[PDB]
């Protein structure tokens, strides 16, 4: 003849939750950029024999 | 008698068989009272 309790009361839980980040960063551009290919010497000939 | 303890809305009487009578019952008392339809066959509700 006993019956069940409605529902069972549970215990409660606290979740503490922590991210943290930290970034940095260095960017460096110097110097001269010179040309690395460039024309060279040429030479051509031409003639009529006849 | 045995049935009028285990109750004591409901209505007992002895008829000829066991009678139990009511308006507005609750599901709980409805259900313990056919819990004791285990208790003699000659039973109605």
């Amino acid at each position: 003849l006993a019956t069940p309790s409605p529902f069972d009361m549970e215990k409660m839980v606290w979740l503490d939750v922590n991210i943290l980040e930290i970034r940095k960063s260095v960017l460096e551009n110097f110097g001269v950029d010179w040309s690395k290919q460039i024309p060279g010497p040429f030479a051509a000939f031409g003639k009529d024999f006849v | 008698e045995e049935m009028r303890e285990l109750m004591g809305a409901k209505i007992r009487v002895v008829g000829d068989h066991v009678v139990v009578d009511g308006k507005n019952l609750a599901p709980t008392t409805l259900a313990r009272v056919r819990a004791l339809q285990a208790l003699y066959p000659k039973t109605i509700v």
